[PDB]
């Protein structure tokens, strides 16, 4: 075992890792764990060195800033403005000279996890028999001209590991050989809304259908990786990955041969295409539920080669059959690029291109005939290995990597939700168009007239939830979705404890216990990409929502959502029109005492002696400067969804009350706020009874 | 130690030898003088250089004028000037002389890295930068030869890097060496005569010529085939 | 009783032309039409119009023409001429007019003057007015490209990996038009040396027969500002044509100490390379510098060119004074003295013996002397020669020519003499000018108005009418000088008498070479960090469409030659002006036809054909 | 009149080129570019002429002149003294013209951490016939590491020889080969260049040449790893590197010898992990060193040997197996049957077999 002493990290925390034989590190948001991500432990009483990328040694373990990269050189124009490095947030314009005409995204913006908005920017002067391939920003271009059958070669700045094609070459199509190339670093990830579009959008074509060719078939090669590197824990994870993966394929008509492999320092074969039943979607699910990481643990090396000549049998043959050069062949390989025996594992892909006669034909590419998928479990991914493997096709992405096994099974968890029922409660669907309200279906306007303009979320097809605070006493009205249309409302239902003037009679204004109320619309609401609901505490939706068993109880939610210590939620706020995702903690561990203790100091309760006069076992707490700077609420979001934003889904926790400080000015920034400006939230699960009961006849279907 | 550290250092790679090709309207309101004024911001590339500013203006009642050069004066107090060959033969040892110039009116000491490359044979390897310190008087210059040997032919960057001790100053600098296979490139020319008339009122010539004979070609490098055609006057 | 029609001696396509209508001993309001045809079949009517002549307007009228390319294009050469007639009561005048593609004025600016293969090459196509084609060159003379192109939008031209080194060209012309803009630009596998070569000659010429040495400065910076250290050789030799023959003795080593070099070429071997004097005449001497860093890193070759073998230091030319004179009034010499290269010299005094006349040049290079001639002589030799303070009377230039006189129509003796008397002439200047006469006293009493034509770039610019009040031998009038005279203009006049005789004289005037409008850039002038965020201020007129470029010093400091410059636009309109002659003719149609002016009358007198328009040389 | 139509159809591409060519666009050359020396097949309908021009561009081999100094010969020598590190440095040049030659000039550069003996130096300077641009002076040593000395000429019949001690300022860990050339003004562009070094006859970089093809050698020498212990847990995580391709037991058959290079011919008896070579115990392996490294390495024939290396050193020699000795190569003498009796190798042959057993048996452990 290891000391864990010295093991600190400037803004940030941490958490051990398999009973403590490889730690790791958790940052805010925008932020890194510098240098390393995980140690490993070393037999001496000391975890490990405190190195780097290169071999140097540190003695402040921090928390950086993610960094954008800057544009090593752009062709053919200008870029503003020029600095050593991009901040999140920051803003990078382009301009063509006289003469070439731009393609693709003029502005770009750096975004919360080290990757530039929009598409990569190209100034074209349409004279290449193809296009300008452009230079992705954080790469450098050898080769400057275009014409039929030149090439081009990429690499990244050292440090740094190149992900897709390293050379193009310009075909008689007009396109370039494969794929657009970008730069990735140690930290840098894929969010799995990200990995989940990706996947399926180059595993089909566009509601989206697989195309097999007419008269034709899919076959299926599940390679899962089970060396000692992986664990146990990584492991029985990607096993549900794979059922995932299994449901989502069936579901798209088309009854492929399967085929599955784990492999270690020996390949096991688990089912063979050859067989006549592969296609029973029920018989390979429940041979994937049968494995179990102990298959390999005697022999636990990395012989990724042989993993991949178990496939090379799967497709050979006696004479060739009746339907081969139709067949379409697809791996998802989840290793983590360290292959260790056997060799160069490529040696067997271009081993199975001869044998499916692909790319042997200027006249047929047969290109779509194989697909190779690879899923890096996380942290210690050799990204030039899992790269190699993947395939490279032109405006696709065949190779992913993500932060921890958990936001892996998120990918697989998220497909199975695009798949349908718009009326799934905190279901957001990444679409690139961006577009605001996409991207937060459940927020509802108010304006209640006098003026005031208050928030709300919508439960149900009838339902607002919002703030008690809002209304006392045809008067008011709902707006959702961006639309102008403001909808007519029936009445409004104010929970039955709430009182503003519960304590007027102590000198004490305005006393927010128990904040809540119900809105029922006049009308029915249609769901849509711009209107959904969002989950509420203690439903079957949100057991579903958060992969758990029917068996889960109401307090097993509340364990799982609003632990003991500092949780990271996040409120929807309107600065000038648009809507953006303000990220707070809930101050709920040894902080929370804390946190509430700054209610003497808010407006009017300047004769309060006892704050558990103001503050009740109702409220939860956000902002402040402990641990993180939280940005805070405004006039304009009260009564507002607070959101948990757990396993791909919204489920909200509480309802924004009221706050220490007015912090607004409007604008908000400031910029810097008080330590003592909080906010309060009305605990949705302390107001359970009311709940349940106003919403009995709505579908959402409580528990206790 | 006492030294800036490597990852801080930023090398300078954009040298392009004309930019800013762009144009601008001169939209603004008039002053008394009948003058419109515009004000336009930009970035400069990494070139340490001089910067010529060339204007060109043509209105409807005015014709062309051409204005005075307006000079833009780019420099460093201490940095890496690379003066690299048009191109160098690939696998032939050659001799790259970078100059460290001082320009701080005090004595420095220095520390000069050749970063290491896998097109190159030199000092650097993978694993360990060729390093070398010394100390340099106050506004001198001084030459540091680097002795490489290119194993690929193409364009290949040659990367130095330098700090001064105890101080803030650094410079690195990114230069391409275009690096040309071994050998003279020579070509062979065939005439072909087009006149289709010269066999009938429906004319047809079909020529086939077929790939050309070149047996002293060293193996392994690009062939370039023009075909070119001239009309008869 | 007596009609004129006059116009420019060439039309330009496609843009606007005016003319002039006359009418003398008349004063009846009229109705004239306008026609232009080609020529000769007159196959349709090209332009048309109707104006209004009145006493109002002086009986007199400036329509304005345009010849469309659209409807007289035929890929002919060997030519085109079109028609101008004008018709009316009483009215039948018509010139044949020889027709010129060349709408306007084009130019053109590359980014950089020397390329490397596999570049690209950026280029803008200027007019002065407000379609074309523009074609790439090889250095063996192929056509590469050929396109149509906007005068607002161009495809930068790409050069192949495997590219023709040497000398290319653009070329910009209008279709059909044998005129033509040409732009070079150098395409080498060459690198950019870090420092600049700046090379500074001890005399602006060599003394063929001189006893001098001769000295070359150099001076040597990197372009960065600071100063080169090293060493320079430098190689003297003789440019016979093109043909260099070196002085081998001469080859000398020099140190480069704080940028500063001075190399010398003693007489004794150039004496001892170049005995026979005859083998020097009209040839340049050169240097040929060669600079090394002291630490062996970089390398720049410039030269020294151009420098003149002569026998003076100057040369007298008789370009911008008439050949022709008028009997028994003051004729107007206007010496210019220029040093060998072709460059203005100004401080120059400048003498003819014959006349006792002396003058000494102006910042033009240029000295205007007035001379009496006799009241008889029909031929005149004038002999004219510096005077410079500091030559022996044997380093003088001289320079010898032969005035002609004005012939009058049936021998009147009837006169006309444009004077002016100001000098170094820029744009918001007000001008006197001098209307003099002299002849027939029963002629001088009859002209009753002067008519002036303003001529610039190939085109009537304005046209005026100055009243002569009867006895008045002198009559002055103001001339406001405006940037639309630039780079010069002509002062064409004339009178009639008895409805018969035309009696007419011409002065070429020079006006001050710059912009017509504005253009500066300002900066701060401070020095810059590499990567560093910049502002500069474009002031200029209103409405400007302005390109910019940003060069490295590296080049622009090369091939010098191939820029564009303020300078070689204008030069460029000077040599394609329609005018061959510094002012007056032979006689009344020899001042017309020698200022680009063409003229027909009812009385038949007329200007005769074109034959090109190009002046000869 | 003019009006000619032509196809150009090429290998390389299925859609063919089609030009018209006439009056209005004749004096226009048309192009076609291709990467690939095979059959051409244009056709030509219509009226008038043309001329096609088809240009082959490749590179051809040369007379095997390289570099060869044409206009000088030029001799670098260097040799130690004892001066109580310090060098001398003769340099011997003759232009190779028909008369002596006008203004030369010979470029030298300093070894690494070398400067030039200042006395020797100014006592250079001195002459009419002579120059070198100014150079500072401390400890004895000019503060120049390029060195111009500057020549009126050079004589075309006898060789013109000069020489100066160079001594060490800074003590590094690594000597670069210092350089000299020799070029004159109206010779300025095949500059004659000889490197020179302490250890190294030409003064070049160590590398390997098969063919046209050159790997870096190294400039330290490989030699034989001996532990008499092995840390089986740890020296199994070594071979589980992820850049170690392949792990074998060989025995030394031959010490073939090409070019001043030797080739170790292995015999490959056991795999002990399997690298992408799928067929190893049939062929024969060559592992390349350089001659100057005999001794260092101190292979002995017919003694076997844990060799394990990395992909990457694998050399292009056709029809044969062949690697490059790296840093990147490990190499262990391994103790043969005979010898494992004598106490002196006993245990040291049971780790090597609790080696060789825990890898065949239950591979890497991650
Ligand atoms: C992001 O923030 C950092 C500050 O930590 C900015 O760093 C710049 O460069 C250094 C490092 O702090 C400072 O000397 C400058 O003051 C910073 N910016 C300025 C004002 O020049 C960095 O520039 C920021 N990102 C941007 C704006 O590109
Ligand atoms: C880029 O940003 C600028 C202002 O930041 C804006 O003027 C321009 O229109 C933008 N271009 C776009 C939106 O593509
Ligand atoms: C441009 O004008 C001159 C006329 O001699 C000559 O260089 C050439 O004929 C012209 N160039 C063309 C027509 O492209
Ligand atoms: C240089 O070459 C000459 C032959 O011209 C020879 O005598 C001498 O030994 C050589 N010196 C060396 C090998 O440095
Ligand atoms: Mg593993
Ligand atoms: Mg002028």
């Amino acid at each position: 075992s290891c000391s864990l002493e010295g093991v600190e990290i400037k803004g940030g925390s941490f958490r051990l890792l398999q009973e403590g034989q490889a730690l790791e590190y958790v940052c805010p948001s925008g932020f890194y764990p510098y240098p390393v991500q995980t140690r490993t432990c070393r037999s001496t009483g000391s975890w490990s060195t405190l190195k780097t990328q290169d071999q140097k040694t540190v003695r402040k373990a921090e928390c950086r800033a993610i960094h954008c990269p800057r544009p090593h050189d752009f062709e053919n124009g200008e870029y503003w403005p020029r600095s050593p490095y991009y901040n999140v947030s920051d803003e990078i314009s382009f301009h063509c000279y006289d003469g070439y005409t731009l393609r693709g995204s003029a502005n770009r913006t750096c975004q919360v996890n080290g990757r530039w908005s929009g598409q990569t920017a190209i100034c074209d002067n349409g004279a290449g028999y193809c296009s300008n391939p452009g230079i992705p920003i954080g790469t450098r271009k050898v080769g400057s001209q275009y014409r039929l059958e030149d090439s081009v070669t990429y690499h990244c700045s050292r440090g740094l590991t190149l992900r897709g094609s390293q050379r193009r070459t310009c075909q008689e199509g007009g396109s370039w050989s494969g794929t657009e190339p970008s730069c990735q670093d140690s930290f840098m990830y894929d969010t799995p809304q990200e990995v989940a579009e990706a996947f399926l959008s180059s595993l089909t074509e566009t509601k989206r259908k697989i195309v097999l060719d007419p008269s034709g078939s899919m076959n299926i090669y599940l390679v899962l990786d089970g060396s000692g590197s992986i664990g146990a824990s990584d492991f029985t994870g990607a096993k549900k990955c794979l059922v995932n993966l299994i449901e989502k394929v069936a579901s798209y008509g088309v009854k492929p041969r399967y085929g599955l492999v784990t492999y270690a320092t020996y390949p096991k074969i688990w089912v063979k295409v050859s067989e006549a039943d592969s296609s029973n979607a029920d018989w390979v699910t429940k041979q994937l539920n049968e494995i179990n990481y102990e298959d390999h643990k005697l022999k636990s090396g990395t012989n990724t080669k042989k993993a991949l000549q178990a496939v090379y049998s799967m497709m050979s043959w006696p004479v060739p059959p009746e339907g081969w050069n139709r067949t379409r062949h697809v791996i998802i390989l989840m290793t983590d690029g360290l292959h260790n025996m056997g060799g160069d594992p490529i040696t067997v892909i271009d081993e199975i291109r001869d044998l499916l006669y692909i790319g042997k034909d200027r006249k047929n590419p047969r290109e779509d005939y194989l697909d190779v998928y690879v899923f890096g479990v996380g942290p210690l991914v050799n990204q030039v290995n899992i790269n190699a493997l993947a395939s490279k096709k032109d405006n696709e992405q065949h190779v992913f990597k993500v932060k921890d096994m958990e936001n892996l099974e998120d990918v697989f968890y998220q497909m199975i939700d695009e798949s349908q029922s718009l009326s799934l409660c905190g279901m957001v669907w990444e679409h690139r168009k961006g577009t605001d309200y996409h991207k937060q279906p459940w927020q509802a306007k108010i304006s209640v007239i006098r003026h005031e303009s208050c928030m709300g979320a919508v439960v149900s097809e009838y339902f607002v939830l919002t703030a008690a605070h809002c209304f006392t006493v045809h008067s008011i009205k709902v707006s959702v979705g961006g639309e102008k249309r403001d909808l007519e409302i029936e009445v409004v239902l104010f929970h039955p404890n709430y009182n503003i003037n519960g304590k007027k009679e102590a000198g004490i204004p305005e006393f927010y216990d128990y904040d809540v109320a119900l809105i029922k619309l006049k009308n029915k609401l249609k769901y849509g990409q711009t209107i959904r609901p969002i989950c509420l505490p203690c439903t079957e939706g949100t057991t579903r929502a958060l992969r758990l068993p029917p068996t889960t109880t109401c307090q097993q939610q509340k364990e799982e959502l609003l632990p003991a210590q500092d949780i990271k939620a996040l409120f929807v706020s309107e600065e000038e029109k648009k809507l953006t995702r303000k990220e707070v903690y809930i101050k709920n561990g040894d902080k929370k005492g804390s946190c509430e203790r700054d209610a003497q100091y808010a407006p009017g309760y300047d004769k309060v002696k006892d704050i558990s006069e103001v503050v009740t076992p109702r409220f939860l707490c956000t902002g402040g400067v402990s641990p993180y700077a939280d940005p805070n609420t405004c006039r304009g979001d009260s009564g507002g969804p607070l959101i948990v934003h757990k396993r791909s889904r919204f489920i909200q926790v509480g309802v924004i009350s009221w706050g220490v400080v007015d912090v607004c000015k409007n604008q908000k920034r400031q910029k810097q706020v008080p330590a003592h400006a909080r906010d309060f939230h009305i605990n949705l699960f302390q107001v359970l009874p009311w709940l349940k009961e106003k919403l009995q006849d709505e579908d959402l279907g409580f528990l206790a | 130690d006492g030294f800036i550290a490597d990852s801080d250092i930023i090398s300078r790679s954009d040298f392009p030898k004309s930019w800013l090709w762009l144009t601008k309207d001169l939209t603004e309101e008039p002053n008394s003088q009948g003058i419109s004024s515009k004000t336009m911001s930009f970035y400069l590339r990494d070139s340490i250089t001089t910067w010529v500013v060339l204007a060109v203006s043509f209105t409807p009642t005015k014709g062309i004028c051409v204005a005075e050069p307006y000079e833009i004066r780019v420099m460093k107090v201490f940095f890496i000037d690379l003066q690299m060959p048009y191109s160098v033969v690939k696998n032939e040892q050659v001799e790259i002389r970078a100059i460290l110039h001082n320009y701080v009116n005090e004595d420095i000491y220095v520390r000069v890295e050749l970063l290491y490359n896998p097109a190159f044979c030199s000092a650097s390897t993978k694993g360990q930068r060729y390093r070398q310190q010394f100390p340099i008087k106050a506004l001198s210059s001084r030459a540091v030869p680097f002795v490489i040997v290119p194993l690929e032919q193409g364009l290949h960057d040659v990367e130095i890097k330098a700090s001064v001790q105890e101080a803030l100053w650094s410079d690195g600098v990114r230069k391409k060496l275009k690096v040309v296979p071994e050998g003279v490139q020579k070509s062979i020319v065939t005439i072909v005569k087009l006149d289709p008339r010269a066999k009938g009122v429906g004319g047809t010539q079909l020529e086939v010529i077929k790939a050309r004979k070149l047996d002293d070609r060293v193996p392994d490098t690009e062939i370039e085939t023009k075909i070119i055609i001239q009309g008869d006057p | 009783a007596l009609y004129t029609l006059i116009t420019p001696a060439v039309l330009r396509t496609d843009t606007e032309e005016q003319i002039l209508v006359e009418a003398h001993g008349d004063s009846t309001p009229k109705q004239l039409d306008i026609f232009v045809h080609d020529f000769p079949r007159k196959q349709k009517t090209l332009f048309q119009t109707r104006v209004d002549m009145n006493p109002a307007g002086g009986m007199l009228v400036t329509p304005t023409i345009e010849i469309p390319a659209k409807e007289v294009s035929t890929d002919s050469r060997q030519n085109q001429y079109v028609v101008v007639q004008v018709t009316g009561p009483q009215v039948r005048l018509e010139k044949v007019v020889l027709l010129s593609y060349q709408s306007s004025f084009l130019f053109i600016q590359t980014d950089k003057g020397i390329y490397t293969p596999g570049s690209p090459v950026l280029y803008r196509v200027f007019s002065m007015d407000h379609t074309v084609i523009v074609e790439f060159q090889t250095p063996e003379g192929i056509l590469v490209s050929s396109n149509s192109v906007d005068l607002n939008f161009f495809w930068p031209y790409n050069l192949p990996d495997l590219v023709s080194l040497g000398t290319w060209r653009i070329v910009a012309k209008y279709e059909h038009s044998p005129e033509n803009y040409t732009a070079y630009f150098d395409v080498r596998k060459y690198v950019l040396p870090s420092f600049e070569v700046r090379l500074q000659p001890s005399e602006k010429f060599f003394y063929i027969d001189g006893n001098e040495n001769f000295h070359v400065s150099i001076t040597a910076r990197y372009l960065y500002g600071e100063e080169v250290e090293g060493v320079a050789f430098v190689l003297f030799g003789v440019k016979i044509d093109d043909a260099k023959k070196s002085i081998p003795d001469s080859l000398t080593r020099i140190p480069i100490i704080d940028g500063d070099g001075k190399a010398t070429l003693k007489r004794d071997t150039f004496r001892s390379r170049f005995p026979n004097l005859n083998e020097l005449v009209g040839h340049t001497l050169y240097a040929s510098v060669t600079v090394m860093t002291e630490s062996g890193s970089d390398m720049v070759v410039t030269e020294q060119s151009g420098i003149h073998i002569v026998a003076s230091p100057y040369q007298i030319h008789f370009t911008k004074t008439p050949k022709y004179f008028k009997p028994g009034m003051p004729y107007e010499l206007t010496v210019y003295v220029t040093n060998p290269d072709g460059s203005p010299a100004a401080h120059v005094p400048v003498v003819s013996e014959a006349f006792h006349s002396m003058g000494t040049t102006l910042s033009d290079g240029t000295a205007k002397l007035i001379l009496n001639i006799p009241l008889n002589a029909q031929s005149l030799p004038i002999t004219v020669r510096t005077n410079h303070g500091d030559l022996p009377r044997e380093r003088q230039a001289t320079k010898s020519m032969t005035a002609i006189a004005y012939q009058t129509q049936g021998g009147s003796g009837n006169y006309l003499h444009v004077a002016i008397t100001s000098t170094e002439i820029k744009p918001g200047d007000n001008l006197p000018v001098n209307f003099n006469v002299k002849g027939n006293a029963n002629s001088l009493k009859q002209i009753k108005y002067f008519t002036y034509l303003i001529l610039n770039k190939g085109k009537i610019f304005k046209v005026g009418r100055q009243p002569r009040r009867d006895g008045q031998n002198l009559v002055t009038m103001n001339l406001h000088i405006t940037p639309d005279l630039i780079p010069s203009f002509r002062f064409v006049a004339y009178y009639q008498v008895g409805n018969n005789e035309i009696v007419a004289d011409s002065v070429w005037v020079d006006v001050k070479d710059t912009c017509m409008g504005t253009l500066v850039v300002k900066g701060d002038n401070l020095i810059q960090m590499p990567g560093a965020a910049m502002k500069i201020k474009l002031e200029g007129d209103p409405g400007a469409r302005v390109g910019l470029v940003a060069v490295d010093k590296a080049v622009y400091v090369l091939n010098d030659k191939y820029k564009i410059s303020q300078a070689k636009i204008w030069d460029t309109i000077e040599k394609s002006d329609f005018g061959c002659t510094a002012g007056s003719g032979q006689n009344n149609l020899g001042v017309f036809e020698d200022a680009g002016l063409a003229l027909t009358t009812s009385t038949n007198l007329n200007t005769k054909q074109r034959s090109a328009a190009k002046c000869p040389q | 009149d003019l009006n000619l139509d032509i196809t150009i159809e090429l290998p390389d591409r299925e859609v063919p080129i089609r030009y018209r060519i006439n009056y209005e666009n004749a004096l226009l050359a048309r192009t076609v570019e291709t990467k690939l020396n095979q059959d051409i097949t244009v056709t030509a309908s219509g009226d008038g002429k043309a001329t096609m021009t088809i240009l082959t561009f490749y590179n051809a081999q040369l007379q095997e002149k390289a570099n060869v100094c044409n206009k000088f010969h030029l001799n670098v020598s260097v040799e130690n003294i004892h001066l109580n590190g310090a060098l001398m440095l003769k340099i011997c040049t003759r232009y190779l013209g028909e008369v002596d030659s006008t203004m030369t000039i010979i470029d030298i550069s300093m070894l690494t951490g070398f400067l030039p003996d200042a006395e020797d130096l100014t006592r250079l300077s001195k002459g009419v016939d002579r120059y070198i641009s100014r150079y500072e002076v401390d400890n004895n040593m000019a503060q120049k590491v390029a060195v111009i000395i500057y020549l009126n000429k050079v004589s075309h019949s006898e060789d013109e020889c000069l020489h100066f001690k160079i001594l060490k300022h800074f003590e590094v860990g690594f000597i670069q080969p210092g350089s000299v050339k020799v070029y004159s003004y109206y010779n300025l562009d095949e500059k004659c260049t000889k490197f020179y070094h302490p250890d190294k006859g030409t003064g070049l970089l160590n590398k390997i040449c098969i063919g046209n093809v050159c790997r870096c050698a190294g400039e330290t020498c490989s030699s034989l790893n001996h532990q008499e212990r092995i840390d089986v847990p740890l020296q199994i995580e070594k071979a589980c590197e992820t850049n170690v391709d392949y792990v074998y037991k060989t025995k030394l058959l031959r010490i073939e010898e090409q070019d001043g290079n030797d080739i170790y011919v292995m015999d490959v008896l056991e795999v002990i992990k399997q690298g992408t070579d799928e067929n190893p115990r049939a062929k024969t392996h060559q592992y390349i060193s350089q001659r100057k490294c005999q001794e260092a390495l101190n292979l002995k024939v017919n003694d076997d040997y844990l060799i394990w290396g990395s992909r990457s050193d694998l050399l292009p020699t056709k029809d044969k197996i062949s690697y490059i000795i790296t840093k990147n190569t490990w190499i262990e003498r391994w103790p043969h049957e005979d010898e494992c009796q004598e106490e002196e190798f006993q245990k040291l042959c049971d780790d090597f077999a609790q080696f060789s057993y825990t890898l065949t048996e239950f591979g890497c452990p991650t």
